[PDB]
Order: C-alpha cells, then structure tokens, then sequence
C-alpha cells in the first residue's frame, strides 16, 4: 500500500495520545511544510522571472555580480546535499527493515532535496538581479525550516535516542547548517542593508566572475561551443582580458616582487610573485586524491559485505557496511574528486599563462635596455634570443603546469601507505619497497637525466645557430659549392646531439621501466609476503582487491613522476639562462 | 585518420611497429592475466600453485614492460634520426626560386620547433597514449566479461561521449589554430626587435613597441586561456561520464552478485 | 540588408543587456499574459495543482492533528468525515476549492481550525479562479490575431498621379467585420545623419498619407490604395529609381491600427517594404467589379501590376517641365 | 523647488479642503477598485464573511424557529437536516452560497420560508460573486503596471539639429509587446503671469513634438529620440543655458499614453524633467547595432551623453547669423 507512516500495528503510529508533537510521525509530517512553502512560492516567481519570460532576450550575459556570502552559500548547499542524500540513504533500508513502506523517513528529505535545488537556483537568480527585497522570503524559509528541525531534534532527546543512532547525527548537522544559513542571511542583512568591476564589453572570459558551480563545471563554456558550429571564432569575439590577469598587471607584480628582493633571487622572487595562487592550486591538488582514497575503502566495504526505538531506527555501522550506500558515496566522492582535480589543473595553467605574460614583458624590457655589444661582439645571438622567448619560457611554463603534482605526490604516497597499514598491517610494510627504493634511484636518474639535458641543450643551441647561418647563407653556399661540407658539419654536430639523445633515451627508458616495474613487484611482494613467511594470518578477497586498487592509485601518479623528472631540469637551466640574460651588459644613459 | 602517422610508421619500420604492438598486447594481456589469477586465487573456497604461477606471470610482466620501454626508446631514436638527414638532404638540393618565394622563418621554424617536438615530445606521448588506450580497452574487456548487461550500458554512453567528441572537435580545429594565429606574430616581433634595436632606440619608439608587445601578449594569453578552458571543460564533462560508468557498473555488479552468483572477486575485478 | 520588422509583422529586435529586472517583477500580469500557449497552459494547471496540493497537505495535516487518520477511535466525531489517507484529503480539497462538494467527505463542527482553513480555502481559491479565468480570457481575447486577417500588398509601387510621383500600396480586409477608426502611419526608416554630424542609426520619420483632408483615417471595406504624394516636404524627395535595389538602407513601414468591431479591443498590423520590394513605374489593377446587384473584389489579382511608362528621375527632377 | 510629478511617475498633489463627499458616495465602484492591495483583500474576505455570517444567523434563526435545535423531537422532519448548532448553520451557509453542497446538511420541503431564504441566498451570493470576482480582475487588470516597464531618460538634453535648438530625450520599451497608438504629450509647466496681471500659479502649456507631419503619434519598439524644435512659437524660446539650475521654476512633463497590446486597456506613463535634470549641449549615444541578422539595443548606454559644442545663447539669439 502507501501512507506517510505504516500500518504495522495498524491502529497505532498515527495516534495522538499526548500532546501532538510527541509523535515522530507528526514531527516529520511537520518537516515538509517549509519545503513545499519554498517550492510553492518559488515556482511562479521563477516562471515569470528568470527563465520562461522568453529569456532569449539577454538580461546581462556579462557583469554577473556576486553577493556577500557567495562562495560560502554554494559550499554550504553542497554540504546540505552531501548530508541530504545520506539522509535519503538512511531513510531507505530503515524503511526496508520491516515491510509496508514507511514514507515518513525519506519523503521529507526528498522534499528538502527539491527545496535545496530550488533555493540555490533562486539564490543564483537573485544574484543576477541585485534586488534583495525579492530575496527576502527565502530568509523566511530558513526561519521556517531550522525551527521545525529543532522541534524534531529535542524530540530525539525526549525519547532518549542516543548518539549511536545515525539520524541523530544527521539532523543535528542539519540543525547547525540551517543555523549557519540563517547566519549568512543575517550577514546579507548586515552589509547589503535592504532595510561589479565595471565589466565592460571587452571582458568575455567570465571564469573569474561566474558562480562556483560554473567555476567547477564550466557552464559558461557551453556558449563558445554551441556558437562555434555557427561561426568560426575569431580574435574579436573572444574579447579582451580582465584587469587581473593582465600582462602589465603580472609585470607590475613581478617588479613588486623584484624590488622586495641571482638564480635564488629570480626563484624566490618568482615564488613571491605567484605563490598564493600556487598554494591555492596545490591545496586543490591536496584535496583531490585524498577524496580518491575513499575509493578503496568503498571497495573493501562493498566486498566485505558481499563476502558475508525497537531496533529499526538505528543503522550507523551497518549503514557504513551496506553496499548501495557505499556505491552512491563512491559516485559523490568521484564527482567531487574529478571536480577538484580539474579545478587544480585550471588554476595551475592560469598561473603559468600569467607567468608567460610577465616574463615576456620582463624579457622585452631587458631587450629595450640591452647594449648591442653583446649581440655583435661574441656572446648573444638573435637565434638564442628568439629561442629564449620561444622555447625557454615554455619549458618554465610547463614546469609551472607540473608544479602542484610535485607538491602533492608526498601527501599522496604517505597517506597511501598509512591506509595500506590500516588495510593490511605490517605485511603492507613488506611493501615499503617504494620508500626504500624510489627516491634515491629517481635522484640518480635525475642526475644522469640532467647531465644529458645540459649536453642536449648546448648541442641543440649549436645546431640551431648553425642551421640559422645555413639558411640565411643558402645563396653563397650554392654559389660556391661548399654545401656538402656544411651539411657534413651539421651532420657531425647532429651526431653529437644524437648521442646525447641516445644517453637521454636509455636513461629515460630505464626510469620508465623502473617506474612501471616496481608497483607490480610491490603487488608481488605484498601478496607473497602476506601468504608466505607471515603465514596463517588470513587472506580475504576484500583487503586483496582494496590493496590492488590502492597500489593502482599509488601507481597512477607514479607514471607522471617520470614526466615530472623529465621536467624541471629545463626549468633550472632556463632560469639559469634567463638570469644570465637578465644580467647582461646594458646602456648607460 | 591522417596519412602522415603512417609516414611515421615508414620511418619506424615494420619490425619496430610490429614489436611495439606485440609488446603492448602481451603486456596488457599479462596484467589482465594477473588480475584474473587474483580472481582465481582470492576465491579459495591447492595453495602455492597459485603463488608459483603468480610469481612467474609477474616475471612475464616485468620483462614485458622492459621490452615496452626499450621499444619506445628505439622508435623515438629511429624517428629522431630518420626525420633528420633526409629533410637535410632535400634542403641541400633545392632551387633558389624555392628560397626566394618562401619565408625563411617558416623553414627554420620546421627545422627548430618541429624537429624539437619530433626528437623530444612525441615518444613518451606515444607511450602514454598506447598504454592508456590499451588499459582502457582491457578494462572494458574485463568489465564486459563479468557484467554483460554493461554491454547494454555500452550502447548510449561511449556513443554520446563520441557525440560530445564531435561537439568539441571542430571548435578545437578553430581554437588551437587560433593560438598559432597569435603565435607567429609575436616571435617575429621579437625578430623585429633584435635586428633593429639601434634604429628603435634611435627613433625612441620603445614605449610604442612596448605597448604593441603588451597587445600581442594580451591576445596570445587570452587564446591560450580559452584553449585551456575548452580543454578543462571537455575533461570535466568526460570524467563525469566516466564516474557515471563507475556508477552503473557498480550497481549492476552489486545487483548481479546479490541475486546471482559472482563469487565476490569478480565484482572486485570490475570495480578496480 | 536585414528587415526591421518582417513581412508577417513580427519585429526583428533583440533588447540586449538590460539591467533593471526588478521592474520586470513590478508587473506580473502583463508578464503572465505575455507568454506562449504551452507556457500559459502550464502555469494554468500548475497554479491550480499547487493550490490543490498545498491545501491537500493542509487538510491531511489537520486530519492527522485530530487523530482521525488513526482508526483506533470511539464515537468522537472527526473534523472531516471519511478521510483516511492523503488522497482523501486531496479529493476533499478538490471538492471544496472548485466547489464540487460530494459529501461523503464533509467537514463537521468539531474543531474551528478546519473552519478557518475552509474560509481561507475558498477565499484564495475564489481569488485565483478570478485571476486565472480572466487571464485565459485575456490571452484569447487579444486582437493581433485579427492582424493576421488583414492583407497588405506584397509589392508597393511608385507611379504618377495628378502630375506627381506617388507611393502607393493596397490594403485589404478578408472579413465582413469592420475596423473602427482605421489609422495609417507610414514611416520611412533609414540611417540618416545630421548636418552637424550626429549619426543616428535607425531613423524613423513620419511621411503623411494623402487623404483629402490630411487626417490619417480611412474606411476599410474594399481593398484601397493608400497613396502618398512625394512632394518637397516628403523625405522621399531625392529617391532615384536606381536606388531601388537590394543592399540599400531604405525601409517603409505601414501601420494599420484601430479597434476591431466585434471585440472592442484595439489591434495593429504592420508591414515593411524594402527597396527590392518597391517596384518603380507600375500601378495596381482595378479589382472591384459590379455585377448582379453586388460589388465584388477579386483577391487573386491583389498584388498584380499593370506597368505604365513613368519618368525615370527623382521628384526634385519632376520640378522642371 | 519641488516636483509636480516624481521620476517614478506618481504625482505630488494634496487636494485639500474638499466639501462634496456625497458625490464620493455616488461612485462606489471606482472607490472600490481604487484601493490598495491589503484593503482590496480585506474588503474581499470581509464581504464574503459578512455574507456567510449574516446568512448563518438567518439559517440558525430559522432552525431555532422550527424547533429543530431542540433535540426533544419525534418523527417530524426538520427544515434543514442535521443542524444542531450555530456552526452547523455556518457550514450550511458556506455549502449553499459558494455552492459546495455536501448533503448531510440538506434542506427538506417542510417550511417555505427556508425556500425563500434559499432563493434570496443564491441571488445575493451569485450577485456578489459577480461583483467581487470582476472587481479583483479589474484590480489586477489595470495597465499602469505596464507603465512601470517603460523607461524614459534620466536626463533630457538640448542640442542642435538642422540649425535649430531642439529638446531631446529617449523613450524605450523593455518588452517585446507593443503599445497601440502611442501618444506623446509634452507640457512645459511653470508659474507664468499674464501681461494684464493675472498670475496663475502652475501653468501647463503644450509644446508639440516634432514628427514629420505634426500628429503626436509614434511607433515604439526601439528606444527613440523624442525631439522638439525650439522655434518662436515654442515657450522655450527665451531659455538660456544659465537658467538650467536648481531652484528654477521650469518643469517638463512627458506623457506617453496609449493602449497596451495584450490587454486592450489603455495606459499612461509620465516623467518630469527639472532644470538641473536638463543637460545643455549634450546629445545621445547611438545605441542600436546590427549584427548576425539582428538589430540590437544596448540598454546600459541609455542615459549616457556624447557632449557636443553648442551656442551658449537662447533660441531668440539663434535668429542672427
């Protein structure tokens, strides 16, 4: 059948014998009326307003202003959805303990789920207005809903329902998040007082100025995708840059880093220029794959279970033990992990693009105060100057693309082996072959790779300056018949660069062989050391497949560790060549 | 596809391309064989027969990744040498009418940056490409082995991933090309401010060419930022599709091992 | 190159980058009746279903609060008789609010809060009965659908009448109903600049129709010839016949507007005319024939032309001989 | 110093010391629909509650008069079945008057005075159903809320066009709906005296808009420039640029009025312009751009000005060289 409590005793559970709030059926019956208040007032305001007034007409595509409490209310609304889908999964299978379909456990949370998504689209559309008088009833929603949850919550204390009940910990968290949603709405009352950048036509990038869910998922990048099949995109339809991330603004930040004050001077001034956006990128890179370690705990939790008031209210440890709730926890954790990894990748490439703008302006201001005795007599060639912008900034930019992975590999591998110690014990310390093997042999191939890269970069600069005097001097070489002699001179210096590449290729090959060869030896040494020599402990399938996904998630940045030790040595010699160019001989005024 | 990668394979050679595809096919087959023997060995209810064949199949794994590693360094070395010294021999016998009509910076640009990405950037990218796509299709093979109604979950999902691939692709055939539309001025502008430095300091137009380089760097950084934001939009879309693949495979392996028999390790194969 | 308003009569504007959307919320009624027909039908049944669901939860909550949903009862009367589900209260809110009122579900005299929610039920249900039925009658009662039954010419012409160049077209009505106080506004619209250098981009200047008095008021039963004398005060005074070509910024809008006789609600039809839509030198066919006691208009010969030799020069060059 | 009508468009008058309030009682309907929204809602539910309470006392009095409230009874039928309280008769008057009609309370055929009060119940209840639902539809259906979606300029300007000083402003519509027969009335209003000594305190004199014909009728889709040529017959003829300052008795009212297309009910928006609101010498920005097949109006550049050098003298001093 159906109703909004069950027909279990069939004459009980709708009864009012005391005052009416003593029924738990009555307090989750009262827990739907703020949500249907918010749905049933906010549906005709959203239908005649933002959307379906035929909003093909444009109501300021650019200059999206953000309120006080924006970047807080979206994280709190996603925390409401993280507690509320868990409240849905708690109401189900406490429904499924007995029969005949209790709807009072999870239909209030589903009405709160629809109220949560309509309140966040109402807050985004009031943030398009700057008309916060048309906010105001949403604030009334929070001083409905919170109060009703506290009239739930003291009736958890009145029937002495403890902390080991899961819905106690759910609804106390819901009481305090409704409380801080009230605190941020009186913070909008504090500073806006109901009782923008001058974003012009030239800004068309919007990702500093869009909302946080479109900062994560790039909903602004559906436009310039759907219109790309209409029109081929050109240089005026992408617009101009904003004022932050201007090349002169990053140039002014680099001169402010310079006068605050060698190779250590340009490195420490570079970290003083860009380190706060760098630690934002690596902080997102810390929280990404710390979310991903809840992957293998879910793997152990589902195949551990698959290897195997009157109780039905409480669930907590069996709520963590069941399989479908861990699968939707895997879905929400993997959604949130790929969102933080793509956000970290965006702000790392954005900091590197601003650095390419800043040192291209600083390398041109070195060029405008350069004496021409360095070009003419001896030292600098014009091929080396256009390689110093065209190659030797791009190697540094690729190092700043790969920098927060270098800052987030130790917090991945240490929390991975401590979670290996939780899932396997000291038999997982037979697989400490990564920490007794990896970093001295990667430093040994970092020394051999860097000596090969220094010899390869000087041979490449000699081959490019020899091809630059070759190709400008074609007509004298074809008019005096020395082209085979000059081709053999390029061929011998090409053979020197080819032998430097041959040493580079055998050292790169032995590092990528050790890089993919040690984790399959780690699953060898953990699976044979669990069974043999530490004999008759256990061998479940559960910690076996949990440690297999743990060793695969250890090996997944290990294949990028060979890419990052392919990097940084061009950055070190590029900063060395840039400090040698930036301390060249200049013009006295 | 394009013809020129087969040109790459005729500068590789038939023994290199066949040794490459043989080494990748047996290395990915021996890692899915060590996963299937982890399925056979974790379902206990004869011991060390499984551990003996586990150790020698892992010995096939480390020698197959060794011959993977040396075949990708030797195909990088042979296309490094072979795509030099033939372009060098075609440019040493050329007419003067070819040099007087073509721009010289184009020919030195293919001698410099294109030869740099052939001898440097391409063989690890080849390794990561072929390793990742054979890991993806062997993962699709072991997931489609266990839960065959995931074959029904083959039918929209990769296809609509193919559809959003087409909904990317011509925009990238705009926009990456638009990056080269603001790449080719700016370094040439650096060429114009190295052959003419005494003239520009004689004319005192240094702030004007400074402002022109600020405009060129503004256009180049907004084209790299829009190519960046298209790339991370495309990756957050398709990794949301991949987490949806994880969800539908997870709920059909839990629903097909609760009520059917999958022996509690094949679900670990599909989930890993 | 493009049209200001199409040959149907819909405009071609965009209205980009508006800011004050708070005054869009300061009229809800024109924004309610301004919508399309699935939007009007969806806001109709969503308004009534939101009313019936909200009071269904109110009647189910007050039946839970009296304990009448608990069947362990004695001889005490309920608030509402025979409610034992949510769907019984949904049936009861449908019976009360649109006043069907069956009576197996009826409300007794036990608690007064049921009487207070019954009072506020028929107040807001009677109120949104008035708002929604007057809104759907105002949606069907607009008169621009009458503007779909008013034909203009497909081609306007320029010919000679009374020694002068005149701009002529033909307006016809399909109905035997009338148009009360039929007003004609003919605007030329092009990018004109000032002599002082103010360039205004889409300039509308009113030309007058020729009437006999000069008041813009006609009497439309037959298809007539609206004609404008191109004199020196007209802004068509230096129009050449070589200017009548595609990609030429010169547009005519004719606007026929007035009350339609059988609703009392005013309408406005509009038609543009482009430079490749204006035919030089031609004139319209006589289309009204009198036979067997009846005047009669052929409508198949509406936009046909019976082309006459004209001077191929401007009206400023009509001032000599 | 103070405004005649504010920049919203509400007037600033008082109407003190009226005597004939008997003619205020000679229209009850415009005074009914003239009220504010809590006054209209309070007279709505107080009209229906006064009807239900008055007939509740009538049905309870006739149930007392038949003795049916006395439960010491035999097999004689009541007038109305199952009434045994005042609240049962209040339920019965609610069931009859808005015609819910449940039927546990039903009226039998015993006495005819119940039939006479049932006849007069549905006559005055059906009558005030018609008056109150047509009144609340006439309350929501007024068109001055459409006057909240019509923007004028924040600053009117005075510039040069065709050799003459002209008073210009910009009117825009936010909607894709239309205004049927858009009439412009521009009145200057100031304290003028007569030459004979009659000082009249707030004088309104009509200036004409420049149209091309002279009829005050525009066609509003784009924001246009309403401009008035300051000639010798205008009363702005001796206006200096030094007069444009605060505390100067010179006010402009522009009045845009006409039928809105989707209701058929006429509206009127109005905007004043003060002497420190009129900018001398400036002109308006071109705001309409044509791109990808669409004309498009920027609304952020609405009241911006692109100031031009002008003669700093009156239009009477424009008559020399």
């Amino acid at each position: 059948p159906l109703a909004f409590c069950g027909s279990e005793n069939h004459s009980a559970a709708y009864r009012v014998d005391q005052g009416v709030l003593n029924n738990g059926c009555f307090v989750d019956a009262l827990n739907v009326v703020p949500h249907v208040f918010l749905l049933f007032i906010t549906f005709p305001i959203l239908f005649i307003g933002w959307g379906s007034q035929s909003s093909k007409v444009h109501i300021h595509h650019s200059t999206w202003l953000h309120f006080p409490g924006h970047n807080l209310r979206w994280i709190l609304t996603f925390m409401l959805l993280f507690v509320l889908v868990c409240e849905i999964a708690e109401g189900i299978l406490s429904d499924g303990v007995t029969e005949s379909h209790h709807l009072h456990l999870y239909m209030p949370a589903g009405m709160a789920f629809m109220a949560a998504v309509t309140s966040v689209v109402y807050y985004h559309n009031i943030e398009t207005s700057n008309f916060p008088k048309l906010l105001i009833a949403l604030l009334v929603y929070w001083t409905l809903a919170f109060i009703t949850k506290t009239i739930k919550f003291v009736k958890f204390l009145d029937h002495a329902i403890g902390f080991s009940q899961l819905r106690f910990c759910l609804t106390g968290l819901l009481v305090i998040l409704y409380g801080m949603l009230l605190l941020v709405e009186v913070n909008v009352i504090r500073v806006r007082r109901y009782i923008e950048d001058l974003q012009d036509l030239g800004v068309r990038f919007l990702q500093p100025f869009v909302n946080l869910l479109s900062k994560g998922t790039y909903w602004w990048m559906n436009a310039f995708i759907k219109t790309a099949h209409k029109k081929p995109i050109d240089l005026r339809a992408i617009g101009k840059l904003p004022i932050a991330m201007r090349a002169l603004t990053n140039y002014q930040r680099l001169c402010e880093a310079f006068d605050a004050q060698g190779a250590r001077a340009i490195w420490q001034a570079l970290s003083h220029a860009f380190g706060r956006r760098l630690v934002l990128s690596s902080t997102f890179r810390i929280l990404a794959d710390l979310l991903g370690f809840a992957g293998p705990l879910c793997i152990f939790g589902i195949v551990d279970h698959l290897g195997k008031l009157g109780v039905y209210f409480v669930s907590s440890q069996e709520f963590l033990a069941n399989a479908y709730v861990l699968a939707v926890l895997l879905f929400l954790a993997l959604l949130l992990q790929r969102t933080f990894l793509q956000a970290s990748y965006y702000v790392a490439i954005e900091t590197g693009i601003n650095l390419r703008g800043a040192i291209q302006t600083k390398i041109y201001n070195k060029i405008m105060h350069l004496s021409t005795s360095n070009l003419s007599m001896g030292e600098m060639t014009a091929g080396q100057i256009c390689n110093l912008v065209a190659i030797d900034t791009n190697q540094l930019m690729w190092f700043f693309f790969l920098c927060p992975n270098l800052w987030a590999m130790p917090v991945q591998i240490i929390v991975g082996v401590i979670l290996l110690y939780y899932i396997l014990g000291v038999s997982a310390l037979i697989g400490a072959a990564v920490i007794i093997l990896l970093a001295p042999v990667q430093y040994f191939v970092a020394t051999k790779l860097s000596q090969a890269q220094r010899s390869t970069l000087e041979y490449s600069n000699e081959r490019l300056k020899q091809t630059n005097e070759m190709l400008r001097g074609i007509k004298l070489l074809k008019l005096y018949a020395w082209e085979n002699i000059f081709r053999t001179r390029v061929e011998t210096t090409r053979r020197k660069e080819m032998t430097s590449l041959r040493a580079f290729a055998i050292y790169t090959s032995i590092s990528i062989f050790m890089n993919t060869a040690i984790p399959i030896a780690a699953v060898l040494i953990t699976f044979v050391g669990h069974v043999s020599f530490f004999k008759e402990a256990d061998f479940s399938p559960s910690v076996a497949f949990a440690s297999l996904s743990l060793f695969h998630i250890l090996v997944t940045p290990l294949f990028l560790l060979s890419s990052v030790v392919r990097s940084t040595v061009k950055a070190l010699v590029s900063v060395q060549k840039l400090s040698e160019f930036l301390s060249s001989a200049e013009i006295r005024e | 596809p394009w013809r020129a990668c087969a040109k790459y394979l005729s500068s590789a050679g038939i023994l290199l391309l066949s040794l490459l595809v043989f080494s990748q096919l047996l290395k990915h087959m021996v890692l899915v064989a060590i996963d299937y023997w982890l399925a056979k060995w974790t379902d206990s209810a004869d011991q060390t027969v499984y551990a003996m064949v586990f150790t020698v199949l892992c010995s096939l794994g480390i020698v197959l990744c060794l011959v993977t590693s040396v075949t990708v360094e030797w195909t990088g070395l042979k296309v490094a040498k072979r795509l030099h010294r033939s372009l060098l021999n075609r440019i040493i016998l050329a007419p003067m009418r070819f040099f007087e009509t073509t721009p010289l910076g184009s020919i030195l640009n293919r001698f410099s940056s294109d030869c740099n990405t052939i001898d440097q950037h391409i063989p690890s990218t080849l390794e990561c490409l072929s390793r990742s796509t054979l890991l993806c299709v062997s993962a699709l093979a072991v997931i489609s082995y266990v839960t065959p109604v995931f074959l029904v979950a083959l039918l929209p999902l990769a296809i609509v991933c193919y559809f959003i691939q087409k909904y990317f692709r011509v925009a990238s055939r705009d926009l990456q090309q638009l990056d080269d539309t603001t790449q080719l001025p700016l370094l040439s502008h650096f060429a114009e401010t190295v052959e003419g430095l005494t003239t520009i300091r004689a004319f005192r137009y240094e702030a004007r060419f400074q402002q022109k380089l600020l405009e060129y760097t503004d256009s180049n950084n907004i084209a790299s930022l829009f190519l960046t934001a298209a790339n991370r939009w495309l990756e957050v879309r398709m990794e949301y599709i991949g987490a949806c693949v994880v969800l539908i495979a997870a709920v059909t392996s839990i629903s097909n091992s609760l009520h059917r028999e999958l022996s509690a390790g094949l679900v670990g194969l599909g989930l890993t | 190159r493009a049209r200001f308003v199409s040959k149907k009569g819909n405009c071609n504007v965009a209205h980009k980058n508006i800011r004050e959307q708070g005054r869009f919320l300061q009229d809800v009624f024109t924004t309610l009746v301004d919508l399309k027909w699935p939007h009007t039908l969806l806001i109709f049944t969503m308004s009534f279903l939101c009313s019936w669901l909200l009071f269904a939860m109110a009647w189910w909550l007050i039946a839970f609060a009296h304990g009448d949903l608990a069947p362990s009862e004695g001889t005490a009367e309920p608030c509402v008789t025979s409610i034992h589900s949510f769907s019984s209260a949904f049936l009861f809110s449908i019976e009360v609010q649109v006043t069907i009122g069956f009576g197996g579900r009826m409300v007794t005299e036990e608690c007064p809060l049921a009487i207070l929610i019954l009072i506020v039920q028929n107040i807001v249900g009677l109120m949104i009965n008035a708002i929604m039925l007057g809104s759907i009658f105002m949606k069907t009662a607009q008169a621009h659908r009458r503007a779909e039954t008013l034909i203009f010419s497909k081609h306007a012409v320029i010919a000679l009448r009374h020694g002068r160049l005149c701009f002529m077209l033909r307006v016809g009505d399909l109905r035997k109903s009338m148009i009360i106080s039929a007003t004609i506004h003919m605007q030329v619209v092009r990018k004109t600049t000032s002599p002082e250098g103010e360039v205004v981009p889409l300039h509308q200047v009113d030309i007058p129709m020729e009437n006999g008095v000069g008041g813009n008021s006609i009497f439309l039963v037959a298809p007539l010839i609206i004609y404008h004398v191109i004199d020196a005060n007209s802004p068509l005074y230096d129009l050449a016949p070589s200017d009548l070509h595609h990609h030429q910024d010169l547009e005519i809008i004719v606007i026929l507007e007035g009350v339609v006789e059988t609703t009392g609600i005013t309408t406005q039809a509009r038609t543009s005319y482009l430079a490749d839509e204006i035919l030089w030198g031609q004139r319209f066919v006589p289309i009204v024939a009198e036979e067997d006691g009846r005047y009669s208009v052929d409508y198949s010969k509406f936009d046909n032309t019976v082309k006459v030799p004209t001077p191929l020069c401007t009206a400023r060059q009509l001032d000599e001989d």
